[PDB]
Order: C-alpha cells, then sequence, then structure tokens
RNA sequence: AUGUAA
RNA sequence: CGCGGGGUGGAGCAGCCUGGUAGCUCGUCGGGCUCAUAACCCGAAGGUCGUCGGUUCAAAUCCGGCCCCCGCAACCA
RNA sequence: UGAAACUCAAAGGAAUUGACGGGGGCCCGCACAAGCGGUGGAGCAUGUGGUUUAAUUCGAAGCAACGCGAAGAACCUUACCAGGCCUUGACAUGCUAGGGAACCCGGGUGAAAGCCUGGGGUGCCCCGCGAGGGGAGCCCUAGCACAGGUGCUGCAUGGCCGUCGUCAGCUCGUGCCGUGAGGUGUUGGGUUAAGUCCCGCAACGAGCGCAACCCCCGCCGUUAGUUGCCAGCGGUUCGGCCGGGCACUCUAACGGGACUGCCCGCGAAAGCGGGAGGAAGGAGGGGACGACGUCUGGUCAGCAUGGCCCUUACGGCCUGGGCGACACACGUGCUACAAUGCCCACUACAAAGCGAUGCCACCCGGCAACGGGGAGCUAAUCGCAAAAAGGUGGGCCCAGUUCGGAUUGGGGUCUGCAACCCGACCCCAUGAAGCCGGAAUCGCUAGUAAUCGCGGAUCAGCCAUGCCGCGGUGAAUACG
RNA sequence: AGCGCCGGCCAACUCCGUGCCAGCAGCCGCGGUAAUACGGAGGGCGCGAGCGUUACCCGGAUUCACUGGGCGUAAAGGGC
C-alpha cells in the first residue's frame, strides 16, 4: 500500500481530518516538515545538495 | 459468501478425485460388476465376498465423487434463481441441501484418518536434539513450542512428559501428551526430521549453518503390564529334593518344577523343605520368567522404533524450513510456503491436511 | 559508512547555492515543488548535451534556469531551435518567464559531476571499472587539477560479491574548509544490478 | 571452567 | 500372622519414642555477573507425612488392620 | 630386532605479517580511584520479550536493539484482521471496436465504498445564410499491451547511517636489505591533545588523517539608530509618555585581539615551569568536522535497484476492529517517599523561538476547562508570556500527614464527521503503593553534575514524563 | 558417423532446471537459489571407424639418487 496512497493524500476527503502530509518526493509519511513539504531524509539530501536556498548546516 | 462456500468444496474434491484416483476406481469398479453380473459367480463365496463388499467399497468412492460433480451444478442455478425472484424459500432451500452434500464430502474426506487402526488416541509428541549441536538445540526448542501453539489452536491438551532443557541454551528433548480427538491422526504426517537453515547466533563470526531436529509421534496404547496365567497351560512337576536331609528327604516330594507348555519355560524349587513352601516359590520365580518374556517381547518392539526412525541427521529431512530467504519447503510433497515465522507459530494445517496422502 | 558530503559541507564558504532566492513562510514549499520539477524534466532531457549544474533564479512571478553544460549546441539545437523550443515546454508546467540560458563548461574533465557521468556511462559499457578510474583520475590530473579522487561501488565487474575501487593522485583535503573541491554521483543501471559512482575533483585551495 | 556444526 | 527396621516437597534425608513448630542439602522458578554458558550472588515457590479405618480438645508423632520395602531366621531327621 | 591391513592430502621445517596472553615496558580516556546525583525497590508513562488474539502489521538484538525507524496511530495514517465491494484499476504511456464523451445538478439503495439511475449542457476548429460531415483535450462500455505490490532476498546492490573512534593512525613514490612473504621510512631519544614538533638514523620525500582555514560564546573598535535605548534639558496626565538626542545597553554586519609575542629558569632544539601585560595564555570555552578500514554491522518498510514471486489478486476502495490485549519479564523515563519540605496570598529577575478559519491584548459570563465580545500584529513595533526556583508574609508541626497523586464514582469543556474500544483538559468526591530501595548498575571534572522553568518541530486535537534547543540558581572531588 | 570433453591441471561457454537434494570426482574440490564443476540444450574443443573406461607395465618419480639425493631444527649420527 504505497503509490495507491502518495496518490489518495492529494485527493479530498470525506472530512478535512482524514488529510495528511506526505513527502512530496518520495511519499513518506513520517516526519513530513510543513515548511518544506519533505521528510527528514529528503531534506537532508537536497540541503548537502545546496539546492535548498538559505538552508545551512547549523553550527553553535 | 455462500458462493464461496461451495467454491471450497469444489477444491475439497479435486484433491479427492486426485490421490484416491477417480480414473483408477471408475476402471476398477467396472470390472467388479462385469464379473458379479454372472449367476456362476457363487463358486466359490469367499471370493464373491472380497469382490461385492469391494463393489461397494469402490461405490462408496466412485458414486460419491459422482453426486458431488452433479450435485453442486444444481446449486450454482438454484442460488441465482432465488436473487432474481426475491424468492426467500429457493434459497433456504439450496443450501440446506448443500451442507449435506458437504457431509457426504466431509465424511469421504475420512478415508485419509480411517487409514491407521486407531487414529484418536491422545498420541505423544517427542522431539529430540541431535544435529547442529547447541544451534539445533535451540532449533529443537522453537520445534517444541512450534506444535504447542498448533495444540492451541485445534483443541488439545499440552501436557509435556518429559524435558531435557540444553547445556548451553536450549532443549535436547521433549514429551508432549496430545490429548485430543483425531490426535494422533493429525500429527501422525510429522514424523521426520526437520532441517533448519539460518544464521546460527551461536557461531562465532556469524555463518549460516544447519542444524536438525525429530519430532516421532505414536498413539496411546495403555500398560499393558501382566497377563492372566491359568493352571490349564501349567504342568507342575513333582519329586524328591537332592542333597542333605535325611530320611524326610528321602521318602518325601519335596521339589517342584513348574513347565510352562505354551512358553516352554521350566522353572523349579528346592529350598525349604515343604513341597509348597517350594511350589509357593516355583509360582513367584514362574511369574517372573513369563514376565521377563513378556517384558522382552515390548523391548524387541522398543528396538523396532529405533532401527526404523533416524537418524536427525544430514541427508534426512522431510521439510525444511530455511528462515535465510523466507521458504519452507516440505519436500515430501511439497508445499512451499513463504511465510516462515507464520509456520514457526502453528498453521501447520497447510502441511497437515495435504500431507495425509 | 561515515564522510559527509562536501559540497552541502561548503555552503556559503567555498561553494554557493544552486536554487537562489527568497520565499516566506507561505509560499516557500510550491514554488520549490516546481523548482525540483523544473530540475526534474531538464535532467533527464539535457543529459544527452552533457548536463553539469542547473542554477536557478526567481524574481517576484518570473524565475531564470541557467544551465551549465559541456555541449551548449546540443542544449540549444539549430541556430537556436531547441533552446526556445525548451523554454515553451519549460515555462507550460512554470507558467512564468522561464529565460532558459545556457553557459559553457570550460574543462569538463575538470568538472567533478560530469567526470562521474562518464565513468558510469563508461561501466554501463562494460568496460574494465579499474581502467575505467584510473583513466578519468588522469585527465583530471592532466587538465590540471591540483588533485583527484574516484571511487565505485557495487557488483564490479558483475560478481556476486559487492566490493569498493578508488583511485586517487595529488591532494585532496576533505577536512579543509577553504580548499575548493567540485564533487559528483552518477548511478549506473546495469543488467546485474546498480553502481554507485563518487568524484572528487581539486580545484584548488580558494 | 567452557563456546560444536558452511 | 516368623521376629524388627522403615515409607515425609522433584531426589536423598531429619523431625516420632517426651502429641500442637514439618527442617537440612540438592534440584526448581524470578532477578543479577558474562559476548554466551557453567560456577558464584540476591530472592522466592514447594510437602494427602503410603493408605483405610478413631483415640485424644488436637496425630507426621499414640494404637490396630491392609499395601509394598530393607535386614535376620527357616534347624534335628 | 620390528611389520601389515586400514586410513589421511597431508604430517612437517624455518621465517613473514597480524591477533591474542591470567608476558613485560611506556602511555591515554569519568576506565578506576576521589565525590555528587541516580537506576534496580513504589506508582505511573513509554519501548521491548513473551503470552494472548480474527488481527494484536513490520523492522531494530551485547557494547553500537529496547521514549529506537514513529519530530504526534480515534477514522486518516496503516503496511494487519473481518465483512461490503471494484477489474484498464487510485496512478503512467500507447493502441483497437462501437458511442457520445466535456462539465455541472440531483433520485433510489447502502455502514460507506459501491451499485442501479433521472437530468441541463463542450462553448471548440474546416465548407455554408444552413441542415449538416469534418478537429480533438476530455468520458462510457468493451478488447488489449500494461500498470500496481509496505510480497522475498541489506547474503546480489546504491545511497545514507551506527560502530571501533577525535582513536593516532593508515598508506604511496624512489632507493636500500631479504631466495621470499616482507622490512626499512613509520623505529630510536625528547616533546605534544596528536605520525605535534625537535634531534638522531639507509633513508629521501609524498598522500589520506592530526592541526589550521568555518560557526556560536568571551574583550574592544568601525558603520548604522527605529519597531531598540534613555546619560543630559524641557514638558512629563507617570506609561521614554511627548519633545529631543544615538551616548549607553542593544541589535548585525565588518574588523581588531592571543602569536609562547615579552621577562625569568631548565634544555641541543622542539618544548616545559613561573611572572608580567592583558577581557582573554599556553588549544581561552563550546560546535562543525569522523583516515585506510572493521563489524558478510543497519536499512529492499524513505527512495533507488538485480533477481524471485502475485495478476478477479500478495493489486485497489470502504466501514468497523487491531497496532492501546496482559498471568508475567527487561530497558528507558516521569512523580515521589518529605521540614534545606508541602500549601496559600503578595512580589521580583531569563533566554531562545513561534505566530492569518495564526497568536490572540483588554472586557463580560462561568469555581474552572472554556465560551461570547473585541483591539492589535505581513512582526525588535502586536501577542504567545506566567518565566519557575528565588523573595516577603502567613499556615502546617513529623502524622502514610496540608507528604504522595495512583485508582475509581460523578459532573462537564474543547478538538473533531465521530472520543465504546481509544483523546486532552476542568471541577467535586475518592486519597493506593511508597518511610530512600537486594544482588547488581549509570551519568558527570566547571557554569559541569544537581536543580528550576520556557520555547520549538510533528500536529485538528493529543495520550510529550519523549526529542531538539533555551536560559535561571549553582556545587562536590580528583592522593594516584 | 560416431565417441570423449569444455572449473584449474587442460583445448572448449552461455541459457534453463535442480537447491549440500538429485548428482559429479583422477587430485584440488563442486551442489545449502542467480552453478562456465550436477542434468538438459545451444555453441565449442579434441579425435574419427573409431572414441572413452577399467586393469597392468615403464615414464614423469631427481620419490632407492651408479649416472643422480640426503641425515643441527624438515624422515634420518649408532648412548660411548
Ligand atoms: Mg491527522
Ligand atoms: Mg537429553
Ligand atoms: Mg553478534
Ligand atoms: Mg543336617
Ligand atoms: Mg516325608
Ligand atoms: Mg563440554
Ligand atoms: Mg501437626
Ligand atoms: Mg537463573
Ligand atoms: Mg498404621
Ligand atoms: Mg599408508
Ligand atoms: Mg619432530
Ligand atoms: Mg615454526
Ligand atoms: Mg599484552
Ligand atoms: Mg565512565
Ligand atoms: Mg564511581
Ligand atoms: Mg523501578
Ligand atoms: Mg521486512
Ligand atoms: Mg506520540
Ligand atoms: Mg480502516
Ligand atoms: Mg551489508
Ligand atoms: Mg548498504
Ligand atoms: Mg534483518
Ligand atoms: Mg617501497
Ligand atoms: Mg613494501
Ligand atoms: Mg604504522
Ligand atoms: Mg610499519
Ligand atoms: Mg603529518
Ligand atoms: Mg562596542
Ligand atoms: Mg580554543
Ligand atoms: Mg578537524
Ligand atoms: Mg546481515
Ligand atoms: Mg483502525
Ligand atoms: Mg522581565
Ligand atoms: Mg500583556
Ligand atoms: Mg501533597
Ligand atoms: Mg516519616
Ligand atoms: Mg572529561
Ligand atoms: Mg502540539
Ligand atoms: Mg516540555
Ligand atoms: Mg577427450
Ligand atoms: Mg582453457
Ligand atoms: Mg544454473
Ligand atoms: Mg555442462
Ligand atoms: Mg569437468
Ligand atoms: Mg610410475
Ligand atoms: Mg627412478
Ligand atoms: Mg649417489
Ligand atoms: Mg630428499
Ligand atoms: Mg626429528
Ligand atoms: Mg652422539
Ligand atoms: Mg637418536
Ligand atoms: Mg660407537
Ligand atoms: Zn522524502
Amino acid at each position: 500500500a504505497r503509490k495507491a496512497l502518495i496518490e489518495k493524500a492529494k485527493r479530498t476527503p470525506k472530512f478535512k481530518v482524514r488529510a495528511y502530509t506526505r513527502c512530496v518526493r518520495c511519499g513518506r509519511a513520517r516526519s513530513v516538515y510543513r515548511f518544506f513539504g519533505l521528510c527528514r531524509i529528503c531534506l537532508r539530501e537536497l540541503a548537502h545538495k545546496g539546492q535548498l536556498p538559505g538552508v545551512r548546516k547549523a553550527s553553535w | 459468501p455462500v458462493n464461496n462456500r461451495i467454491q471450497d468444496l469444489t477444491e475439497r474434491s479435486d484433491v479427492l478425485r486426485g490421490y484416491l484416483d477417480y480414473d483408477a476406481k471408475k476402471e476398477r469398479l467396472e470390472e467388479v460388476n462385469a464379473e458379479l453380473e454372472q449367476p456362476d459367480v457363487w463358486n466359490e463365496p469367499e471370493r464373491a465376498q472380497a469382490l461385492g463388499k469391494e463393489r461397494s467399497s469402490l461405490e462408496a468412492v466412485v458414486d460419491t465423487l459422482d453426486q458431488m460433480k452433479q450435485g453442486l451444478e444444481d446449486v450454482s442455478g438454484l442460488l441465482e434463481l432465488a436473487v432474481e425472484a426475491d424468492d426467500e424459500e429457493t434459497f433456504n432451500e439450496a443450501v440446506a441441501e448443500l451442507d449435506a452434500l458437504e457431509e457426504k464430502l466431509a465424511q469421504l474426506e475420512f478415508r485419509r484418518m480411517f487409514s491407521g487402526e486407531y487414529d484418536s488416541a491422545d498420541c505423544y509428541l517427542d522431539i529430540q536434539a541431535g544435529s547442529g549441536g547447541t544451534e539445533a538445540q535451540d532449533w529443537a526448542s522453537m520445534l517444541e513450542r512450534m506444535y504447542l501453539r498448533w495444540a492451541e489452536s485445534r483443541g488439545f491438551k499440552t501436557e509435556i512428559i518429559e524435558e531435557s532443557e540444553g547445556e548451553v541454551a536450549g532443549i535436547k528433548s521433549v514429551t508432549i501428551k496430545i490429548s485430543g480427538d483425531y490426535a494422533y491422526g493429525w500429527l501422525r504426517t510429522e514424523t521426520g526430521v526437520h532441517r533448519l537453515v539460518r544464521k546460527s547466533p551461536f557461531d562465532s563470526g556469524g555463518r549460516r549453518h544447519t542444524s536438525f531436529s525429530s519430532a516421532f509421534v505414536y498413539p496411546e496404547v495403555d500398560d499393558d503390564i501382566d497377563i492372566e496365567i491359568n493352571p490349564a497351560d501349567l504342568r507342575i512337576d513333582v519329586y524328591r529334593t537332592s542333597g542333605a536331609g535325611g530320611q524326610h528327604v528321602n521318602r518325601t516330594e519335596s521339589a517342584v518344577r513348574i513347565t510352562h507348555i505354551p512358553t516352554g519355560i521350566v522353572t523349579q524349587c528346592q529350598n525349604d523343605r515343604s513341597q509348597h513352601k517350594n511350589k509357593d516359590q516355583a509360582m513367584k520365580q514362574m511369574k517372573a520368567k513369563l514376565y521377563e518374556v513378556e517384558m522382552q517381547k515390548k523391548n524387541a518392539e522398543k528396538q523396532a522404533m529405533e532401527d526404523n526412525k533416524s537418524d536427525i541427521g544430514w541427508g534426512s529431512q522431510i521439510r525444511s524450513y530455511v528462515l535465510d530467504d523466507s521458504r519452507i519447503k516440505d519436500l515430501r510433497t511439497g508445499v512451499e510456503t513463504r511465510n516462515t515465522q507464520a509456520v514457526l507459530d502453528g498453521s501447520l494445517d497447510q502441511f497437515i491436511e495435504a500431507s495425509l496422502k | 559508512g561515515n564522510k559527509i558530503h562536501p559540497i552541502g559541507f561548503r555552503l556559503g564558504i567555498t561553494r554557493d547555492w544552486e536554487s537562489r532566492w527568497y520565499a516566506g513562510k507561505k509560499q516557500y514549499r510550491h514554488l520549490l515543488l516546481e523548482d525540483q520539477r523544473i530540475r526534474g524534466l531538464l535532467e533527464k532531457e539535457l543529459y544527452s548535451a552533457g548536463l553539469a549544474r542547473v542554477d536557478i533564479e526567481r524574481a517576484a512571478d518570473n524565475v531564470a534556469v541557467t544551465v551549465h553544460v559541456a555541449k551548449p549546441g546540443v542544449v540549444i539545437g539549430r541556430g537556436g531551435e531547441r533552446i526556445r523550443v525548451l523554454r515553451e515546454e519549460l515555462a507550460k508546467l512554470t507558467g512564468k518567464n522561464v529565460a532558459l540560458n545556457v553557459q559553457e563548461v570550460q574543462n569538463p574533465n575538470l568538472s567533478a559531476p560530469l567526470v562521474a557521468q562518464r565513468v558510469a556511462e563508461q561501466i554501463e559499457r562494460r568496460f574494465a571499472v579499474r581502467r575505467a578510474i584510473k583513466q578519468a583520475v588522469q585527465r583530471v590530473m592532466e587538465s590540471g587539477a591540483k588533485g583527484a579522487k574516484v571511487i565505485v561501488s557495487g557488483r564490479i565487474g558483475g560478481a556476486e560479491q559487492a566490493r569498493t575501487e578508488w583511485a586517487a593522485q595529488g591532494r585532496v583535503p576533505l577536512h579543509t574548509l577553504r580548499a575548493n573541491i567540485d564533487y559528483g554521483f552518477a548511478l549506473a543501471r546495469t543488467t546485474y544490478g546498480v553502481l554507485g559512482v563518487k568524484a572528487y575533483i581539486f580545484l584548488g585551495e580558494v
């Protein structure tokens, strides 16, 4: 049960509760960041790639 | 769901026509009808028995699988004639005579269970380690607990009789009392050596490792201790004692000898001065010699089990549960279920019923 | 095992982002997604050209995708034929002023992602993986780079036992921030399975 | 004190 | 029906004769130490006292009957 | 003196590189010691093993699995189970046959999915005033190729990560020694956090590591002065409130500053000890950063991917249930067992962050959860926001108690289609165990441990005592 | 027109089936799911009225060493 779900998460529900974030890149249901539309894994991949504007390795 | 409870009767009848040889019995039943028609068949009434009752033994097979292929086809047209007319009696009348054919079929499937004299005795299950080592003593324990969950499902008693836990970790031997109905019939087709192939948690460099264990199943017969002995086959001889004693040993038949006629065992006594204090002894010792011989028959039968089982060793599998690519091949028949950790939970129906043929 | 990505490690020190613009809390997500689709479409269609970098800029309602490639002609087309053909296919999805540029790749044999796709291509061509790797590192050093390192992981030669082969020359100081090192990755789909490629080129300590 | 068997 | 000694947790044994508490060792179950096991450490559970019949307020214990068990004895012709 | 049958594809000699030793030497790390606070005992939360179940989906397994993938399971999620269902499919592309297909609106049935239906109406584009044939994105039923699978293999794989280990190491080029594996360099003496550097040497160099270059905190300067700040005058309805000014503090960029530089002492040097100057000194405090390789380590359930398997089903939709079970067992935590304490009233001082059916000032209703009004704020302006410990005053007086809040009854608030399984919060009543914890065991050397609160991601809500950050108060002890 | 062989020795390589099973084998060793080592096929190599196997003899065996070996630690200096 994956592609039906990476699809069904897009489609409008019967009640607004049933809507849920999937990672728009890989389809992940867990640890989906609202700000990026991405999961923690994709977020890390792109960040290292440099394809996230302003996003950087945070050191303090 | 009723049109799926007739589809399971179509599968249970084809498997019944496959092992029972629907063709080698439709053909054999025809040659019996050709010999018994002649009025000159009662020439040696012994021969007519093994054919007239054999014809009824093949008409309980051929004719039953004919009334199951035609009777279920008449139900596939009776359930769609009550739906398109809202007729609710034609639908109570196409399942009543459908559950009677499910008993004609379930009864004829007890040609798998009625193949072993007495297949309801509260049997025992003996799992032994061997091969593999510590790995197999773990494997023997997993195979132990698996059958326990099996009996938990179909409704039996799980009283462990004898154990021997492994030295490091695991079980060397177990004896379980499967007290239930058709108990021996179910577990009978488990007698063998089950093979396990996986990464051993006990190997220093975590290698792929094979370990075996056995399961031996016998039904329940009872004590069968002592057997009755009437004096109608005993032949008690009397004579005089030998050696010291004086006059009262020269004119006295104080010694006895009890020779058992059918067994051929002899036994004497001469200890005490009385013929019947000796005859007491000679009955005593005689009971002992028969208890030895009737024991030696059973121990001879015990060695028959030992010498016909064997050997929890390599070239000796009946089923191979390999957990490193998720398969359990029962190389006897042989199914190839991919649910390894579901069979270890007790789903042996997949094997038992299919391997009673 | 361990080593961190050497480009993501130098962003805003020795290395510059590839999608450079601003967006707020309410917009960021949707812009980024289509932006990756831009990267998506072009990555396949422009492969044949020798696609090396995809810099992207945005101003209020319009976006300009500047494509670095070794063979610009293969991108633009005939006298400008496809560069126009692309811009329309592009801004169809985008829906905005999609100025599609091209830029020269001065010496592809000093562009790490380029070197990587070469070898990945080479081993789909059933080449001697060790020879490919030794070759690859030598041109990159010939072209003047102060150092180079290339590694390929997977069923090498088709072998059942996966292995890692690498080769290196000069310096490749991945711990030094001030060292400019281009990095690139290439996936080689074969009959027996996937091979991974890493290419490290040490351009200099800038 | 010990740790079999790819 | 010879005399006399026994039968008690899973095993082996104390406690009876001076009636009211059943205790010791091992084993067993839980937890620890160890990569893991044994050893070791902490804690726990466990017994119709062979039975049947009652004496006494009260029987493992006192007194009989039966059942097995070990030892001795079975001589003079 | 001295066989054979049988049996094995070796038994051996020396030397090489490692690994190990209940061998040695020299070293280091909260490893021990020296201390402080705990865990194991109680109650509860959470994860796991078992067992249970129609299903209690799956993976993780000593260190390095177990508040781990799960940074948000009532339905959704969801991969499991039961039942009701769908066959070109929820999704991709390309056809063939007959049709209009757009698109919007309803009926019945039904738990929904679906099933059986009744309607308005493709405006498109070629000839013509035109009927009308002709374009095709798009649908209906068929037939296809196909899609689809969280099904198997992490022992076929990429990528990513854990780990030894921030450990001080791992190699190459040329030369030299050896028949050869290989050694030399890389060893040795001194020094360092360090294969750090000095000296010596059949070595001479070099690469990956070490260090540095990067970020936060420390001191200071430049630029800049509201939405931030008032040292000084004015007015001051006491609210930087208004004028006014940018000194301050602050904010955020850019720089300076520390290099054993200087003095003394030891030393061949490298360096080591002490002193001054200095905000800072011997690497100033913290972060980022993880060598060749190891664990046939982890992940086919993020994703990619070879091979293998399912095609009216191992695909897909839905409703309900399950993932929350409970005789037990272990890990991680929360609250405690009290007077250096608990409670009540009043009263101060933080930082880092977040904010449009978002935060929501102030007002009213209600014991309260909250509800109803309603100002402000695209954020140094407005709000979350009360920081808590602390401080002042009062009550308690050693009592399983004004400790402790588990359990349960009842009455509600809010979210949400819906709180039976299975949410959080509020209120009244109920007021358990627990009197400091066996064997055993963990963390931490300075703003550290202990303790005290605040914010965020995820998210309708929330089972968060979890995690990631933030500051407040602030120790003990290190012979070895 | 047939016979042997195609892991290395040793010349001739891929597909399917099988899954430490069936089986191969002269030695080293193959087979426990993707086998150039088993069985089949295609393809190839070697010989050809033959091709393989078994047994035996000499050779390789410099491994009884006259040609032409050794005895400190490998087998081997007699206790003197
Ligand atoms: Mg939700
Ligand atoms: Mg045993
Ligand atoms: Mg292990
Ligand atoms: Mg006499
Ligand atoms: Mg007489
Ligand atoms: Mg032993
Ligand atoms: Mg008593
Ligand atoms: Mg124990
Ligand atoms: Mg008695
Ligand atoms: Mg021999
Ligand atoms: Mg010797
Ligand atoms: Mg030696
Ligand atoms: Mg040592
Ligand atoms: Mg420690
Ligand atoms: Mg300590
Ligand atoms: Mg506890
Ligand atoms: Mg799995
Ligand atoms: Mg949660
Ligand atoms: Mg559901
Ligand atoms: Mg692996
Ligand atoms: Mg991997
Ligand atoms: Mg695994
Ligand atoms: Mg060399
Ligand atoms: Mg060398
Ligand atoms: Mg070294
Ligand atoms: Mg060395
Ligand atoms: Mg160095
Ligand atoms: Mg200043
Ligand atoms: Mg420092
Ligand atoms: Mg560093
Ligand atoms: Mg593994
Ligand atoms: Mg549910
Ligand atoms: Mg304040
Ligand atoms: Mg306020
Ligand atoms: Mg209290
Ligand atoms: Mg007290
Ligand atoms: Mg420390
Ligand atoms: Mg929340
Ligand atoms: Mg909190
Ligand atoms: Mg041949
Ligand atoms: Mg060859
Ligand atoms: Mg094969
Ligand atoms: Mg072959
Ligand atoms: Mg061969
Ligand atoms: Mg010879
Ligand atoms: Mg010779
Ligand atoms: Mg000679
Ligand atoms: Mg010799
Ligand atoms: Mg010798
Ligand atoms: Mg001598
Ligand atoms: Mg000698
Ligand atoms: Mg002599
Ligand atoms: Zn993702």
